[PDB]
Order: structure tokens, then sequence, then C-alpha cells
């Protein structure tokens, strides 16, 4: 009888579905968070009773080209680093130049000089921005030059649909640039921008 | 001071001749003109061989500027009055009382082209937004939602018009279209203009449901997709069900004749203006916040930016009805209102032209989307 | 030894194009030119599946072809039925991006695997409970790509560690390993009898394996670019292959080189999947820009074009029959075309 | 197979200009960004420059700014790099790579762990 | 140094790979014809056929 198989799987059918609608609200809550400088880290918190589970990449083969491009759909790409800086702003300059990585926009953290960078004595300093008390001001202006160079290469053909958020070494700040970027999609979703 | 008022006016003399027909005694002679009402002046048991010199009533609007025509009808000495013929009525000497329509005309015109063009773009929108099926996210649920109550706006203005173009002034002339205008004041006139006030209505409470909805995705950034549009859709049916329900029991216990309006208590429209307003006012102080929220996106060219942000978002919230609402504050000065809220209605009813021309011109996705058809179609 | 080494390499592989050279004498599409093609073939979109929440990135027929397996990005395996568009079963995870799937040839076992290493295999009797994983085949390094089911008891997993090995189920480690490549390995494909097998690599070269002997047979390095699509043709002796460079080199493996190359002049984009019918003359591959080119085989021209869906393909099965094809790309439905 | 064939080597004195040019075959010149990786004694793997597929895009190592000059010929389909100014701590294993996709400029052969389509090398001593 | 363990299982794969046998193209292209001709009549996508057998219809 068709009638009987038919009706138990219209049931099964039914119970998948209301599944499917419980794993697209706690999807729908759910926020990504790539890290990178078991397989994979998978790091689960959350901030102001918000989700965000936080994935950092550990013993991988680095050649990028082939598991980046699963990483379209998430919200924000946290981007830390620390010669390492040269490749770290080749690096970036890939991950912004991409196909596929066009709506990831990128929180970029810094941490840590005349020799590896020559052009730095030609720099014109603003003063824009209040430094931290006990700071060198060579330090501070390298600091904000480095600042300023991953800012040029973002806005080197950003092309508007995502962009970087540069900061400086906590989570609260995480939460606000998620807030941004959420934000920000919405705003382009209805076309306010 | 106009035609409806007019109209008005001789209901109430109507009234006042109803009693008089109820209270006219006649004089204690058999032969004598009967009581009688040609739907002109209500004329008492007159006397043969007597020119019944009453004045004009206080209906007309020349009545009040003089008072002093006093209208003739001669009656025989047989019991009737004087004819002259009987092709004719009876014969009156109505020649002693003599001595803004077009310009409503005009608005009316302009706005049932506005309500036109606005419903045929909104089919093809919603004919879009149901065909490309890419568009099928829970804000163009709502936009749909929104789409939908204007084409149910559109309906419920085009219901309204009846012969509302071709009974412009044949009341005063020929009176009986005029005693057929009182006949015309019933059960479907409370139905009509219930349905149309409780659409109209609804459209305001379906850009507060999208204001909120917005503001929400903005700054709340929580939800639980099912429940909320479920929760918004019941909201969008329930709140103008909410107070159109009791705004008719009140109709329905508080009125004594009319198709109510303006009648006698400010309680009538209190109850549904009040939500009304403060729905606009939210939805002013959701625009500012979310032109706030712009300009901080914006300052962390500039002008032009914001200029097209706020030609996007008034057609979406408009200021306009802010701005409007700040204008006609009725305080039971409804004395000729009508002028006073169809320029309103009549400068408004381009919106759903506008955001036609935005969700089908101006949205990125959605020209990507009809250049992907043109292109599916070029390749078949 | 690597100067001496070097230069007789070189002489060598020069000897290897010399004899490629010298077998052909002509190509393919000047003496294949006589046959009648079929002419242009259009198709419908017929099922619409909606139950993803991420991109679909792979999907695998089923031997009864009316099943098949979805593997999605926010951790459910979800079994979709064709012919009734309805579901079956659906596959938690602990993790999110599952980079394969696999159905097996009995219908029993369902595999899946990504960037977490643990490559779970599923039953599909379910007699006490729901599904669970059986037993787990975490011994790669990097990451995983591509399985296939040999049969129920062992199946080969692809990995992104360069170490491609053959995994025995109940014993939980590698029967044997094959490290012949030097970059990633994205997919690989299933000869009809299920004993010889290719594997696309990262560095433009196609390598034929097998089980029995423990090493490579073969090696084609024709492409240019790197290799996101191998599929085999349904006979076992030829297979196609895509690459990112807009080409399609069709190779073969007793013909030891290229056959013919699908360069189309408004193509400057990839190519993700490839697949043959059950004839195999209608190349059915999966282009980058947002559509499904229906190539011939033997003649190079387009007989048609799958573009009903938004996004970027990443996956194209074909049944075992030929009875229907299901692309699965990245706007989250399964747009199923006959 | 993308064979790939450098020019130069050898010691050479500090301060003295010599050529380098990528003898490259096998594929479409006029669709790839190619580029040039170097690799240090005690260091690892680091970008040197690039040229586009026009030959408009051109960057270069903050730390050799202005010193190296490159260029790709397109008839030819070489890639001749000159070096100019040298330096005793900038001599390495100059590999000749090439970005793997088409039409785009993304490229990921900074890293070491055996990125198959650079050059064979050769050591420029300085 | 393992490079020379790596040209080593490059010569042996170079070796391996030489030491094989190589049939005509021609011959390649006759048999994929005759497979493409003896299963273009059973192919159900290929020939046009009524939409009763599918049972998408
Ligand atoms: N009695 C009578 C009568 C009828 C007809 C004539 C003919 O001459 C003229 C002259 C000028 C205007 C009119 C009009 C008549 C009916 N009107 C319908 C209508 N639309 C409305 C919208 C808002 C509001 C409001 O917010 O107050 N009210 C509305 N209303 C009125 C509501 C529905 C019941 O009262 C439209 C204009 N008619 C007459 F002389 C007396």
């Amino acid at each position: 009888d068709q009638r009987n198989e038919e009706k138990a799987q219209r049931e099964a059918n039914k119970k998948i579905e209301k599944q499917l609608q419980k794993d697209k609200q706690v999807y729908r809550a759910t926020h990504r968070l790539l890290l990178l400088g078991s397989g994979i880290f998978e790091t689960k918190f959350q901030v102001d009773k918000v989700n965000f589970h936080m994935f950092d990449v550990g013993a991988q083969r680095d050649e990028r080209r082939k598991w980046i491009q699963c990483f379209n759909d998430v919200t924000a790409i946290i981007f830390v680093v620390a010669n390492r800086l040269q490749a770290a702003l080749k690096l970036f300059d890939s991950i912004w130049n991409n196909k596929w990585l066009r709506d990831t926009s990128v929180i970029l953290f810094l941490n840590k000089i005349e020799d590896y960078f020559p052009e730095f004595a030609r720099y014109t300093t603003p003063e824009d921005a209040t430094p931290e008390p006990g700071e060198d001001p060579r330090v501070t202006r390298a600091k904000y030059f480095i600042r300023d160079e991953f800012l040029r290469i973002s806005t080197a053909s950003g092309d508007g649909r995502h962009y970087c958020y540069p900061h400086f070494t906590n989570i609260r700040r995480v939460f606000n640039d998620c807030r941004d970027i959420i934000q920000r999609m919405h705003l382009r979703q209805y076309e306010l921008l | 001071v106009s035609l409806w008022e007019t109209v008005q006016k001789w209901r109430e003399y109507r009234r006042q001749c109803q009693r008089s027909l109820t209270e006219d005694p006649p004089p204690a002679t058999d032969l004598f003109c009967n009581r009688t009402f040609d739907e002109y002046a209500c004329w008492p048991d007159g006397e043969p061989g007597s020119f019944v010199n009453v004045s004009c009533p206080w209906y007309l609007p020349w009545a009040s500027s003089v008072p002093q025509g006093h209208v003739y009808r001669f009656c025989t000495a047989e019991g009737l009055w004087l004819q002259k013929d009987n092709s004719s009525l009876p014969w009156r000497d109505l020649s002693e009382c003599e001595e803004p329509e077009e310009q409503l005309l005009f608005l009316y015109i302009i706005y049932t082209v506005g309500y036109a063009l606005s419903f045929s773009a909104l089919v093809i929108a919603s004919a879009i937004l149901l065909g490309f099926r890419h568009l099928h996210c829970t804000r163009n649920y709502i936009h749909l939602n929104l789409f939908a109550s204007f084409i149910l706006r559109a309906l419920s203005v085009f219901i309204k018009d009846a012969a509302l173009k071709w009974m412009y002034s044949t009341a005063a002339q020929q009176h009986q279209w005029d005693g057929l205008l009182s006949y015309q004041d019933s059960l479907s006139c409370r139905l009509v203009f219930l349905l149309m006030q409780y659409c109209v209505a609804a459209n305001y409470y379906w850009l507060l449901v999208e204001g909120v909805y917005l503001y929400t995705l903005l700054a709340f950034s929580v939800f639980s997709e099912q429940w909320i549009f479920r929760l918004y859709v019941s909201i969008g049916w329930g709140v103008p069900l909410l107070f159109v329900v009791p705004w008719g029991i009140v109709k329905y216990l508080y009125e004594d004749e009319g198709c109510w309006t303006r009648n006698s208590n400010m309680n009538y429209w209190l109850i549904i203006r009040l939500p009304i307003l403060f729905a606009i006012g939210v939805n002013f102080l959701i625009f500012v916040r979310v032109i706030c929220i712009v300009v901080s996106k914006l300052k962390a060219d500039i002008k032009c930016r914001l200029a097209k942000s706020t030609l996007t978002l008034i057609p979406l919230l408009g200021t306009h009805e802010v701005i409007f609402a700040f204008v006609m504050d009725e305080h039971a000065r409804g004395t000729l209102r009508f002028i006073k809220l169809f320029t309103e209605l009549s400068f408004t009813s381009f919106q759903g032209l506008m955001v036609a021309i935005l969700y089908c011109f101006v949205n990125n996705e959605v020209q990507l989307e009809f250049r992907k058809s043109w292109e599916r179609w070029r390749l078949e | 030894e690597l100067d001496q080494l070097r230069q007789e390499a070189e002489q060598l592989k020069n000897q290897i194009r010399d004899a490629r050279k010298a077998c052909a004498d002509a190509t393919l599409s000047q003496i294949t030119n006589n046959i009648d093609p079929v002419g242009r073939i259009q198709m419908r979109t017929r099922r619409t599946l909606r139950g993803h929440l991420a991109k679909i990135y792979a999907m695998h027929w089923g031997t009864d072809s009316r099943l098949l397996v979805s593997a999605s990005q926010d951790g459910k395996l979800i079994i979709w039925d064709s012919y009734t568009t309805n579901k079956v079963h659906a596959i938690p995870l602990r993790s999110s991006w599952v980079m394969t799937c696999a159905y097996a040839p009995s219908g029993n076992y369902v595999a899946c695997g990504g960037l977490d290493n643990i490559c779970s295999i599923y039953n599909l009797k379910t007699r006490e409970g729901n599904v669970r994983v059986s037993r787990e085949l975490a011994g790669h390094t990097g990451y995983l790509s591509c399985c296939r089911f040999l049969d129920d008891n062992q199946i080969v997993t692809s990995s992104g560690d360069t170490t491609c090995a053959l995994w025995d189920i109940e014993t939980g480690q590698q029967t044997t390993t094959f490290t012949g490549h030097t970059g990633d390995v994205m997919s690989l494909s299933l000869a009809p009898d299920t004993r010889l097998f290719v594997s696309g690599a990262c560095d433009a070269s196609a390598k034929l394996w097998d089980v029995r002997e423990g090493m490579c047979r073969q090696t084609f390095t024709g492409h240019e670019s790197d290799i996101n699509a191998i599929c085999f043709f349904p006979n076992g002796n030829a297979f196609a292959t895509g690459s990112d460079d807009a080409t399609c080199r069709l190779f073969d493996l007793r013909a030891d080189q290229e056959l013919m190359t699908y360069s189309h002049d408004n193509i400057i984009c990839g190519i993700t999947s490839v697949s043959f019918s059950k004839s195999g003359r209608l190349l059915l591959a999966g282009y980058d820009d947002f559509n499904c080119n229906v190539w011939d085989a033997l003649k190079a021209d387009r007989a048609g074009v799958l573009a009903g869906h938004d996004n970027r393909v990443s996956c194209l099965g074909v049944t075992d029959d030929g009875m229907a094809v299901a692309t699965g790309s990245w706007d989250s439905f399964l747009k199923i075309w006959n | 197979q993308v064979q790939l064939q450098e020019s130069g080597g050898g010691l050479v004195q500090p301060g003295g200009s010599l050529r380098l040019s990528c003898a490259a075959s096998g594929f479409t010149f006029s669709n790839y960004k190619m580029n040039w990786v170097r690799q240090a004694p005690g260091k690892g793997l680091e970008w040197v420059s690039d040229i586009s597929q026009s030959g408009a895009s051109i960057s270069y190592t903050g730390s050799v700014k202005g010193r190296f000059t490159i260029s790709r010929d397109n008839a030819k389909n070489t890639l001749y790099l000159q070096m100019n100014s040298l330096k005793p701590e900038d001599t390495a294993v100059y590999y000749c790579a090439r970005c793997p996709a088409p039409f785009t400029r993304d490229c990921f052969d900074v890293t070491s762990t055996t990125y198959a389509y650079r050059g064979q090398g050769t050591q420029v001593t300085v | 140094t393992a490079s020379i363990a790596q040209a080593r299982k490059l010569v042996e794969q170079l070796k391996m790979e030489a030491n094989i046998d190589r049939i005509k193209v021609s011959k390649a292209a006759a048999d994929l014809m005759a497979y493409c001709e003896a299963h273009a009549k059973e192919d159900p996508l290929l020939t046009p056929v009524p939409a009763s057998e599918n049972p998408f219809r």
C-alpha cells in the first residue's frame, strides 16, 4: 500500500523539518569567527548571550588556496599578527583580493622597524588618536604606520562590499566589531549605503 | 461651507419638516390646500387666496446671505395649489432665492490616478517578488505584506469610489437625487468606510511593523524567525482589528443617524486618531535612530550618500507623514475638513509608486535578478 | 646526486614527450569530425529541495538512483529522496564544514569529513536508535577533501596533507599508503570495476593508482593550473579532468596523453566538478560563471546551459542509469535537471 | 607540467648588476600573474615582487623598494628581473614562481610546504 | 637530507611510468566512438524521450 508508507514518509518529513527549523533558529543565532595568523579548534563561548563559535586552525598543510574557499559563509575573519610582517601583508592582500572573499569583512589585530621598511622616515603623522601614556612617540608612529599600511592595502581596490578593522592588543572590541559587520551587512541588504 | 454641509443642513431641515408634519394642525375649514413637501420647502396647511410668503430655509448657501427671500405659491379655491399646467409641478415663485468644487474634483482625479498607478506598479512588484524566488527572504516577506497592504488600500478606495464623480452637484438641481443621497447613507456606507479606514490604518501599522523589524535587525539582533514572523503577522492584522472593532462598536452603540464622520463626541475620532498619530511618532523616532546609525557608520561623497540614504528611507519610513500629522491638527475644527484631509491624501499615495521604483530599479540584487533572467531568456 | 640526476630526469621526460608526440600522429577532433552530432539538448528544472542553511559543497547519488546524500556546512548530512521530493535521515555532527560525503555501493553506509580529520561512517540500518558513528578513521594530519566507497568494508580517503591512503573500517589504521603526489589533492573517482582509481592533485599531475599495486601506474602532467575536478569515462578506460585554467583536458589511460581541450574563448573562469552520463557523450561540467555548460564529448560544442542556480556550483553527480542530474550550488538549493 | 628555468648565478661582487631571465614555457604567459620568491639560508620563503597580466600592477617588498626592477616579455613568454644596488644580506635562492589561478590577484606561494609551481631556483651569491 | 630520497623516488617513478606500453590514439578514439554508439540508444538524457517513464514528470 502506498498510503501507509507515504503517510509514514510525511510524518518523518515533518519531524526532520521541525528539526531543521530548530537548526535554523540555532544557526541564525550562531555567528562564526575564523582565526588564523583534532583538526580544528572549535572555541565555543557566548558574549552578551550571543553565540560566537571561534574557529582556529592548527595542524594543517598550509597551501591555503583550497581550504580558505570554504569560508565565505563566515561573518568575520579575525586576522591576528605580530620576516613575518611582509608575508602577513601579502597574505592579507591575497585574502582581500580573492574572488570569493568579497563579502567577508576582516577583523585585524596587531602586536609587537627601520631596516625592514626604509620608507618610514617619509611619513606624516596624524594626531587624531590620543596615545596611551608612557609610550615612545617613535614606537607609536611605527604602530600607527603599520595600521596605515594595512589600511592602504585594504583601500587599494576594496570594492566596498567588505571593510577591514585594524586593532591593537579585548573580547568587547570583537563584539563591537561583529555588531558593526552585522549592521553594515544589513544596511547593504536594505541598500541605505 | 460647501455642498456637503448644505446637504447635511438639508437633512436636518428634513427632520424638522418630519416633526412639522407630525405636528401640523389644519384650520377649521375643510376646503384648504393639504400638507405637502416637494423636497425643497416644507409647506404647511395653506388657505385659498393667500400668498403664503414663507422664507427660504436655512440650508441654502445663499439664504444665510439674503434672509429676506420669501418664496410664493398660490393656493387655489379647490384644495390644490396653483399649477398653471398639468405637465410641470405646482407653480412656485422661487426666483427670489438664487444667489471649490472644481478643485475638489481635480484632487479626486489626481489621487485616483495616484492610487491606480500605485495599484498597477505594486501588482507588478508583487509579480516580481513571487516570480523570481531569489527574493524569498524574511524582509522580502515584510515588503510583500506591505505591498499587499497597498493593493488592498487601492481596492478600498476603488470600492469607495461608487458615484462620487457623477453625483457632484445633482442634489440641489434635482431633489429626487438629493433624497436618494440620504437613502445612500446606509449600512453599506458604514461597511465601506470602515473597510477603507481599516486598511489605511493597517497600512500605517505595516509601516510601523517594517520600522520595528528594521530597528530590530540593526540594534537588537535577536530573533527566532518563524515565531517572530508569525508575531508580526498577528500584530499587522490584529491591532487594526483591535482598534477598528471597538471603533465599530462605539459607532453601532453611540450613533443616532448619518454615516458617522464627525458628529458630536470627540471620542469617535479620538479612539481612532490617538494610536495612528502615536504610531507616526514612533516611526519618526525609529527614523531618527536609523539616521543616527547611518551617520555613525558613515563618519566611522558624504552628503550625496546621506541624501541617497534619506531619499531611500523616506518612502520606506516617511517623515512626510510626520509633517502632515503636524499640519492637520483637527481639534473638532472639522467644518469642511474634506479639503484638509484630501490635500494630505493627494500629496500622499505616491509612496507606493516611490517604493515600486526603489524595489524595481535601485536594489542591486533585484537588478541582478533582472539581468540574470534576461540572460537566461537569451540563452533559451 | 642532483645535477646528473636532474639532467637525466629532464632527458627522460623529453623522451616521454617525444613518445607522446610519436603517438600523436593526429588529434582526436580531426579524426572524429566525421561523426554527426546529436544536437542542442536542453534540460528543465523539475525539483527544488529546500532544507539547507549554509552552502552545499558535495553531493553523491546512490546505486538505486533514487536517494542522494547532501553535505552542507552547518553540520547536517541530509539524505534526500529524489522522485518524492522528501527526506529520509538527517545526520548531525559536532563540527561544521563537511568537505566530503559518500554513499555505499550496496546502500548501507554514509561517509563524511572535513577540516576536523574525522572520517565518520554512518550506518543506514538504525537498529537501536538514530544514526551513529560506527567507527572513525582519524589518521590524517591535514584535512579531508574527497572519499568514495569501494565496498562496504573499506574506503579510500583523498587527504590534503599529500598522503592518500586506503582505510579498512574494523582495523582503524592504514591498509596501504600512496604518497606519490607533491601538492594538495582535491577529488577522485572510481572505475566501474572498483579496482583502478585516479587522484586529482594540485600540481597539474593526475596519477593513476591501484589497490593491488601499492604504487602508481601512470602520471598525466598535461594541465597548467590546479585541478579541482576529475571523473572517469564510464567504460573504465578514459577519464576527464577539470582545472581552473578554463580548460577540460580529456585524458585516457591506454592512450598515455590528452585527447581534447575544452578552451572556450568567452570563459575566463574555472571548472568545479565534472561527470559523464550513462553513454558518456554529454560532458556535464560545473563552471564558475553561475551555470553548468553542457559540452559534447567528440565535437566540443555547447549543447546546452544549466543556469538554474544563483551562486557557484561545487558538485555535480550523475545517476548510474542516466535518470537525473542534481547540481549542488552555494545557493542552498538542489536543482534536479532532466 | 609547468617547466620553469632561470638564469644567472655564481659568485658576484656586492654592487654589480645581473639579469634574471625566467625561461618559462608550456603555458599561456598572458594569463597569469607571475612573481619571485626568495629563500635565504636560515630564513623562510618570502615574496619579492610581481607584475600583472597587463603590466600595470607592480609591487615590491618594503625593504627593496625602488632598487629592483621587474619586467615581463609577453611575446617571448619570459620574465626579466633586474637586480640593482646589491647587498650581501639579500642573497638567496630566487625561485621563479607563478600564482595558481587565472584572472585574479590572490597568491599563496609564500608557504614553504612544497608549493609545486615555483621554479627550480638558482643561487646568486652576493 | 630528504631531497636525494625524493630524487630517488622520482627516478623510480619515471622508470615505473616508462616500463609501460602505448596503445594508439586512433584506436582509443574508435573505442570511444563504439562505446558512444553502443550506449546512446540506452542513454535516457541523450535521446529525447517522453516524460511517462521519467518519475520527475
Ligand atoms: N452625507 C453626505 C453627502 C454625500 C454626498 C454629497 C455630494 O456632494 C459632496 C460635496 C463635497 C464632498 C462630498 C463627499 C461625500 C462623501 N465623502 C466620503 C468620505 N471620504 C472620507 C475620507 C475621510 C473622512 C474623514 O476623515 O472625515 N471622511 C470621508 N468621507 C465622508 C464620510 C463617509 C460618511 O461621512 C467624499 C466627499 N460630496 C453631499 F452633498 C452630502
